[PDB]
């Protein structure tokens, strides 16, 4: 029931283009996290619709390890989002 | 620049709507006013709803929808837009069909 296939699909030197393929039950939306690999600092968080399966990630900074993270909301009735999906990308 | 596939051109704010009704978050499409071509807007849609933004130009001439990023031509500011939000609800990807 997890989202598959997380990629970048193209980056300038500080956004990201990510598409992942759907599981195929209803997603109620996604929760997508990035920030540094390893890194002490705040990771961001941000959403997505259910019927999207790509995004776009700005303002990031050159020469950074970031690990950008998809969690699938499968349940209108309870929050408990799925189990995380995760790729690393160095800008 | 009607060459490019997301410059209707001649185009109003409702028929913009119209034409966005069944695109997807990212759909978009510039257009034209119908009485006084030179007023160009973005219409874009996002969440079942359709969002429009008025083109503005700067003193030097240079276009832009937010003060901090100004561009020579409409391509430029439409290819901007279309990596980083930058002042609008999402980013610019899907031409409405023509």
């Amino acid at each position: 029931d997890v989202p598959t296939k997380l990629e970048v699909v193209a980056a300038t030197p500080t956004s990201l283009l990510i598409s992942w393929d759907a599981p195929a039950v209803t997603v109620v939306h996604y929760v997508i996290t990035y920030g540094e690999t390893g890194g002490n600092s705040p990771v961001q968080e941000f959403t997505v619709p259910g019927s999207k399966s790509t995004a776009t990630i700005s303002g990031l900074s050159p020469g950074v390890d970031y690990t950008i993270t998809v969690y699938a909301l499968l349940s209108s009735s309870h929050w408990v989002y799925e189990s995380p999906i995760s790729i690393n990308y160095r800008t | 620049l009607e060459k490019h596939s997301w410059y209707h051109g001649p185009v109003s704010r409702n028929a913009a709507e119209y034409l966005l009704s069944s695109g997807i978050n990212g759909s978009f499409l510039v257009r034209e006013s119908e009485s006084s071509p030179g007023q160009r807007s973005i219409s874009l849609r996002y969440e079942g709803r359709v969002y429009h933004y008025r083109i503005n130009t700067a003193s030097d001439g240079k276009l832009y929808v937010s003060s901090e990023s100004r561009f020579n031509t409409l391509a430029e500011l439409v290819h901007h837009h279309s990596t980083v939000a930058d002042g609008l609800i999402t980013t610019l990807h899907y031409p409405a069909p023509k």
